[PDB]
RNA sequence: CCAGCCCUAGAACAGGGCACA
């Protein structure tokens, strides 16, 4: 089995890549935002 | 032009040579190889081995049923009468079956008279294996018993190898007698068990059961497998010492890589010794009594 | 350092040599079949009777004034020449000539068959293991019509005979690396062919050759092939499109 | 019945054995067979077939590898077909692949072969003390996030759900089923054979009965794989390995006034369209919903 | 050149010689001529010695083949199957014989060179050294740092 | 050291290279669809971006004029310039041009050459790689989870 | 400089049989779903660029033709159809190509 | 010269006995005097050894030798032969077994150096061989495990003998 | 994970980027 090279371009869509950007987006957004408490949440003893 | 001939002549034999080790032929027949006599051959197959058969006897014996249905078929496929002489060669069945017979039975009388602890499956076990296929098959091709036999398929398979020796071993019964026929048993068939061990041609399952048996027979209580002695516990290759003991007393010790596979080992010592068959036993008398 | 190539192989055949022969081409038959009989549509149902087809056979052979005209000029060109005992020598020509193609004696089969019946039964079999054999035979041989071709530029007269034979044969054709690949061995199938021997007739030896071997148009196919075949589509140039034929 | 689970394999496996030497046998001769190619590669291409003997896979081995390689599903001239099935009569074949312009038909069929994948592992992943029962494949389309199965277990398995060290052993289980190929094999059979061939199963036996209502003669296709055999609708997929990624996401317990039927949910991507890892990820907590279809 | 050569350890065919002794020479036949002077020796032994040794030995079975050769051959098949092929162009009847009897007294087996001149089998008697044949065991089998 | 550099050597020097691009932008503009060397292609790229874009700037602009002037060798082309290309091109701000990398020249220097293109041209579409279709099964899978974004807002 | 010695056999397949000499197998190979020919993943077809060279070709021996001049340029836009077609409302006023040849299934209206 | 890759292929085998398994085709073919370099073609070689015909004309399809299209030819060639004269039917069914490249007879000119002097300039030539078999591809001998070498460890350390002891 | 496109990274081979625009 010689299997091909694929890249996360190949077997998407006009309409997907977008939507794949924007969804990975938004998530390291809403990441950065959670973690932008920390003191709050649950600080070692300083 | 290099005038001259024997240069060529070693040439051609150097051709002869490379091409027989590029294409090896199939053997061919020894008696269809072209110095052949078949009552020479028959004379000194008898005079070799110091004793006195006979030539009837082996004429009879060394005939094989597979060689008279070719020779009945050749017959039969080029059309003449031979219902004279071709049916009464007297196949060699009943002297191949008194042969195995006999020859089992003095086997079995021998492994008795001389290990009395030989259980029966044991006794029968190197019966078998001493009249196995591969055994009987080495000493007649090392006996040249191969080159006489008349039969089809010249590669003589080991069933039929086996049939003719026993054949002969019961040509040999008929012509001499039974203690003559027992000696040559002793001498042809029982070297073939010098050096080798009980186990690798009995192949039992499981040895500590078939132990903790013969001491319920002998009235032993039970043994105990302790560590003795050992070679490191966290390495890659460990070598571990377990001994057997009875009533407190060391009766066998076995090394092994793991500790099961040095328990198995003892308990195959304990059994040995229990049945006297070690490598520190009395080697066994071939005189003429 | 100058040095170049040689032998460059290459066919060309030119009519200045080709005519420019001192000998001619002695050619042992004919070139192909002047007349080929037609036969009727309805003996394949008229050879389930025995003497319904041996009756119209022999008023076909008697009837026909060409072959009547053709064996007159066979017997009064040699002698010792009958009808009758012709149809079992014809059998045991094609029975050796098969047996000859078996065991691959090639004298032999250029002695039974002729320059023109060697070719189309060597070429694509040469490379084959057969195995044919002889187990019966429904209908006997029978002779259909005698033509004569009289080519007189050079005075040399050959005589073709047609025989229908309905025969039962087993055939075998391996391969060569030893597999089994057209049918098997064991089957016993029928068979209905014309074959149609040549003999020259000045030659003072004139042995019976076999030349032609005519099917019928309504024959049943052969049977099929134990492999699986792949036909290839056309092969369309990049500015050129695609038809599809309906 | 006292029957161990490796009998009632033994069983199955000779039962349907026998099934197809019959079917074998049912033609004494090789027919020859015209089969015309109308696909968009290579057209006018003809092939001299056996008659239920040869395949479509052989058809793409005489055309060329990157049809084996490629092309999952064929129509043959009405209606989809897998690799592995005889052909019956002169037709035409025209292949599908994954990336074709309307690969529904292939993606229906790849979820199929998932779905009976994931009911083979959960089937044989299972004590042997317990009785478990697949129900059938829940036809949801290719929007549904997820392929699902339908299973009945003990009454005293009613309580546990499996967590997520099952379902990466699920997991393990149908990686280490895919490592191995197995081809898919269909066979057209009668519901009164297929009844003695489950013999076990009631809702087996009534889906059965089911698919041979709307069936005027009483025609019903069996798959099977390796060991394991199952009715289901449409072809499967030729090969095991092609399915890639697969993970099994997690269960829904659905509760009837008959009875509770675990409904297992799984994901699965092929060889030809392996996804990135978050797109993975993404897509496999899509698939920890609920799926809901039945009609 | 032992690298060079092949290798074989000390045995016999057919453990030999521990019941009864058995001539490994089965068959030894003699390929001469009748005027080539080359094949004078073969002649004079033929004619002398060949009796003598076949009374001598009855259990190799010896062929004469007088035949328009020119280099006398003595080819001696053995039990184990060898064919031993010498040449005895030109070699007076004394050199006849004492190629004669050592062709009898061979074993068949191939003129290599032996590794070990000795081949005991099961040369363990009273037992075989391991590193814990000669050393003393502690209290319980207590390792040198391990305490109970 | 080549740090920091946008323009690669060729020809025989600056100058040379400058009338190679000169030559090349020449051909495109006259044929609307060219071929050459990757490199040179890669090179043209920008240049006719540049050339459409002073083009669209007007006809009385001299500056523009003189451009076209000196880049456009066949005096028939800035007339074609002005009054074809640039008309056409009035809302696309830089997807003026097309390029792609063809298979290897048969001849044995195989090198690696492209192909460029003005869109909107009167030739035969190239076989452009498209995506794959909305139908496949990742396109589906991802259109059901943009439909259950937009059902969860 | 000169070789002291001559490399043996062994050392001289060591250097030129090494991976980094080897010739690689490319994985990038696909198959054009057009044409059923073989292309890689990032560059056109060759059967399909073939084509379309030829069609160019065709298209521009024709307005060449057409213009029996060498630097007579058209002023405006042009068109090219094939026979069975005929210039529309939006096709008027341009340069128009005839193409005896019908129009191919790869070219668009448009 | 010597000729006898191309006679290989007329070889004829004993038929096959009822039971036994089938054997699979062969397929012997060459190119003579190939412009080509020895070493160069043999590259080539190396990289369609093993491989299944399909992918190996994928290769060179690709390939940027001048070989490439050379070893295409002698393969398609090679492949029409299977299918035609052997029978081996499914075209797409076979694999490269052996694929090698020799020299042949070669062409020596005069190649000027300057101050008077030359140098023997030999045009080469190679002849490359080819042989076919049907059925699937053998697969890839995988790089020995851990499992496997420590095994062959302890055999080779249960394989000693006390040496020099007897 | 490395098809392809860039790099203040680089002979080749290597290394870092290609989602906010
Ligand atoms: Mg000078
Ligand atoms: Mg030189
Ligand atoms: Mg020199
Ligand atoms: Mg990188
Ligand atoms: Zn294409």
């Amino acid at each position: 089995h010689g299997k091909s090279v694929t890249w996360w371009d190949e077997h998407l869509s006009e309409e997907n890549v977008p939507f794949v950007k924007q969804l990975v987006s938004d998530e390291n957004k809403a990441q950065l935002a959670s973690k932008l408490c920390p003191l709050k949440d649950e600080p070692w003893p300083i | 032009a290099k005038k001259g001939f024997r240069a060529a002549y070693r040439f051609q034999k150097e051709l002869e040579r490379w091409r027989l080790l590029r294409c090896p032929p199939p053997p061919v027949r020894r008696s269809e190889k072209p110095n052949w006599d078949y009552h020479a051959e028959i004379q000194a197959f008898g005079h070799r081995l110091q004793e006195t058969f006979s030539l009837d006897l082996l004429k009879t014996a060394f005939v094989n049923s597979c060689y008279i249905k070719s020779e009945e078929a050749k017959r039969q496929k080029l059309g003449i009468d031979k219902e004279a002489a071709l049916l009464n060669l007297k196949d060699n069945q009943e002297l191949s079956e008194q042969g195995i017979s006999f020859s089992q039975t003095c086997l079995t009388q021998f492994f008795e008279d001389a290990f009395p602890d030989l259980p029966t499956e044991g006794v029968t076990s190197l019966v078998d294996f001493l009249t196995s296929e591969e055994v009987v098959c080495h000493v007649a091709r090392n006996l040249a018993v191969e080159q006489l036999a008349l039969s089809a398929e010249f590669p003589v398979p080991p069933p039929v190898l086996r049939q003719t020796f026993f054949a002969v071993i019961g040509a040999l019964l008929q012509s001499s007698g039974p203690e003559r026929t027992a000696l040559f048993i002793r001498d042809f068939l029982i070297t073939q068990m010098t050096g080798k061990e009980l186990f690798e041609m009995w192949t039992i399952t499981n040895p500590m059961g078939l132990l903790v048996e013969e001491l319920k027979k002998r009235k032993i209580s039970a043994p105990e497998s302790r560590l003795t002695r050992q070679s490191g516990s966290t390495t890659a290759l460990p070598v571990y010492f377990v001994g057997l003991y009875c009533d407190r007393k060391l009766i066998a010790e076995g090394p092994g890589e793991t500790v099961l596979v040095a328990e198995e080992e003892a308990a195959r010592v304990a059994l040995r010794k229990l049945f006297g068959f070690t490598e520190n036993r009395r080697p066994w008398d071939y005189s003429k009594p | 350092s100058e040095k170049e190539f040689v032998e460059h192989a290459r066919k060309a055949g030119l009519v200045i040599p080709h005519e420019r022969l001192e000998r001619p081409i002695h050619l042992a038959c004919t070139a192909g079949i002047f007349d080929a009989y037609v036969p009727p549509e309805g003996d394949a149902r008229i050879s389930s009777l025995s003497k319904e087809g041996l009756a119209q056979r022999a008023e076909r052979l008697k009837k026909n004034v060409a072959s009547q005209l053709s064996i007159r000029k066979i017997r009064e060109s040699d002698p010792n020449f009958k009808i009758k005992d012709f149809p079992e020598k014809a059998k045991d020509i094609f029975i050796e000539a098969h047996l000859c193609l078996n065991n691959s004696d090639h004298d032999r089969l250029h002695t039974l068959v002729t320059e023109n019946c060697f070719p189309d039964m060597v070429w694509d079999i040469r490379y084959k293991t057969v195995r044919w054999s002889f187990v019966e035979s429904l209908e006997p041989p029978q002779v259909v019509q005698v033509r004569c071709s009289s080519l007189m530029n050079q005075g040399n007269i050959y005589g073709q005979v047609t025989v229908r034979m309905h025969t039962r044969q087993t055939l075998a054709i391996y391969d060569r690396f030893g597999r089994l690949m057209y049918g098997q061995e064991d089957v016993p199938r029928d068979v209905l062919e014309y074959v149609v021997f040549e003999k020259h007739l000045v030659d003072p030896y004139g042995s019976w050759r076999m030349h032609g071997k005519i099917i019928p148009p309504w024959a049943p196919p052969k049977q099929p092939i134990l492999k699986t075949v792949m036909i290839p589509g056309p092969q369309l140039k990049p500015w050129e499109e695609f038809e599809e034929p309906q | 019945s006292q029957l161990s689970p490796t009998e009632l394999i033994e069983m199955q496996n000779d039962l349907f054995n026998k099934e197809k030497n019959r079917q074998l046998s049912l033609t004494p001769r090789t027919e020859k067979i015209e089969v015309k190619h109308v696909g968009k590669t290579d057209p006018g291409t003809v092939f001299v077939m056996n008659k239920n003997i040869s395949t479509p896979y052989s058809c793409a081995m005489h055309l060329s590898e990157w049809y084996c390689r490629k092309s999952i599903l064929a129509l043959v001239d009405g209606q989809p077909w897998d690799m592995y099935k005889p052909l019956t009569k002169s037709c035409e074949i025209k292949f599908l692949t994954f990336k074709d312009d309307d690969p529904g038909e292939v993606n229906k069929a790849y979820w199929r072969s998932c779905a009976m994948m994931m009911g083979c592992v959960i089937e044989r992943a299972f004590k042997d003390e317990y009785v478990v029962s697949l129900v059938r494949a829940p036809e949801v389309p290719v929007i549904a996030g997820a392929f699902c199965y339908d299973v009945v277990l003990d009454k005293r398995l009613d309580e546990w759900m499996p967590t997520k060290e099952n379902l990466h052993s699920f997991t393990k289980d149908a990686r280490a089923l895919i490592y191995k190929d197995l081809p898919f094999e269909t066979l057209e059979v009668e519901a009164k054979v297929a009844l003695e061939i489950f013999q076990h199963n009631k809702y087996k036996l009534d889906f059965i009965e089911e698919k041979a209502s709307q069936n005027p003669e009483r025609i019903v296709k069996l798959h099977r794989f390796g060991d394991f055999i199952d009715v289901s609708e449409g072809p499967l997929i030729p090969r095991t390995s092609i399915c890639f990624q697969y993970e099994v996401s997690a269960v829904h317990n659905l509760q009837t006034q008959s009875s509770l039927v675990r409904r297992f949910q799984g994901l699965s991507l092929p060889v030809h369209l392996r996804a990135h890892f978050t797109i993975w990820n993404k897509l496999l907590e899509r698939s920890r919903k609920m799926v809901t279809e039945d009609k | 050149t032992a690298r060079g050569t092949a290798s074989r350890f000390l045995t016999s065919v057919l453990h030999n010689g521990l019941g009864r002794y058995v001539q490994q020479l089965q068959r030894l036949s003699f390929s001469l001529s009748r005027d080539a002077p080359s094949s004078r020796g073969a002649r004079e032994f033929v004619e002398r010695e060949v009796t003598d040794f076949a009374r001598r030995n009855p259990g190799v079975v010896i062929y004469v083949n007088p035949r328009p050769c020119c280099v006398p051959r003595v080819v001696a098949e053995y039990l184990n199957g060898a064919v031993r092929e010498e040449s005895i162009h030109c070699k007076s009847v004394e050199e006849i014989a004492a190629l004669v009897q050592k062709l009898a007294d061979q074993s068949g087996l191939d003129v290599i060179r032996i590794r070990k001149p000795f081949h005991t089998d099961s040369p363990s008697i009273q037992g075989q050294w391991h590193p814990f044949t000669n050393k003393p065991t502690t209290l319980g089998g207590l390792r040198p740092r391990e305490v109970q | 050291i080549s740090h920091g550099r946008v323009f690669r050597r060729l020809g025989l020097g600056p100058e040379s290279r400058i009338h190679l691009l000169q030559n090349l932008l020449t051909g495109l503009v006259r044929h609307e669809r060219i071929e050459a060397s990757w490199a040179r292609v890669d090179e043209l790229r920008g240049y006719a971006e540049k050339l459409i874009d002073y083009g669209k700037l007007g006809d009385t602009n001299e500056r523009a004029m003189r451009m076209a002037d000196f880049w456009l060798t066949e005096k028939d082309l800035i007339p074609k310039l002005f009054q074809v290309l640039a008309p056409r091109f009035q809302g696309q701000n830089g997807g003026y041009t097309r390029m792609l990398q063809i298979p290897n020249r048969n001849e044995q220097d195989r090198a690696k050459m492209a192909v460029i293109e003005y869109k909107g041209n009167c030739l035969p579409p190239l076989p452009l790689p498209r995506r794959d279709s909305n139908l496949t099964l990742l396109n589906q899978l991802l259109q059901g989870l943009r439909q259950d974004q937009e059902a969860s807002s | 400089a000169a070789p002291k010695n001559r490399r043996s056999i062994e050392v001289n397949r060591c250097r030129r049989r090494n991976p980094q000499k080897l010739i690689k197998v490319k994985n990038n190979i696909d198959v054009c779903p057009e044409c059923g020919h073989l292309k890689q993943k990032h560059i056109l077809c060759g059967y399909c660029y073939e084509k379309v060279r030829k069609e160019t070709a065709e298209i521009r021996r024709q307005m060449g033709k057409q213009e029996g001049g060498p630097f007579r340029a058209p002023t405006t836009e042009t068109v090219v159809l094939y026979s069975g077609e005929t210039p529309s409302e939006q096709d008027q006023g341009k340069r128009i190509i005839e193409r005896e040849r019908k129009r191919p299934s790869w070219f668009t209206q448009n | 010269i010597s000729r006898k890759w191309e006679k290989k292929n007329k070889i004829v085998y004993p038929p096959q006995l009822p039971g036994e398994p089938r054997r699979p085709a062969e397929i012997y073919h060459c190119r003579r005097q190939i412009k080509y370099s020895k070493d160069k073609m043999w590259y080539l070689a190396k990289l369609i050894r093993g491989m299944s015909i399909d992918q190996a004309l994928a290769q060179l399809e690709f390939s940027d030798k001048k070989g490439a299209q050379i070893i295409k030819e002698v393969l398609l060639e090679a492949q029409d032969m299977a299918v035609r004269d052997h029978n081996v039917e499914f075209r797409s069914n076979l694999y490269v077994a052996e694929s090698t490249s020799g020299r042949g007879q070669y062409l020596k000119r005069i190649r000027y150096h300057g101050r008077g002097r030359f140098g023997i300039m030999e045009k080469v030539f190679c002849h490359y061989f080819v042989k076919l078999v049907e059925g699937p591809p053998p697969p890839r001998e995988a790089p020995k495990t851990a499992v496997a070498h420590a095994r062959e460890y302890i055999q080779e350390l249960r394989n000693r003998t006390i040496t020099h002891a007897l």
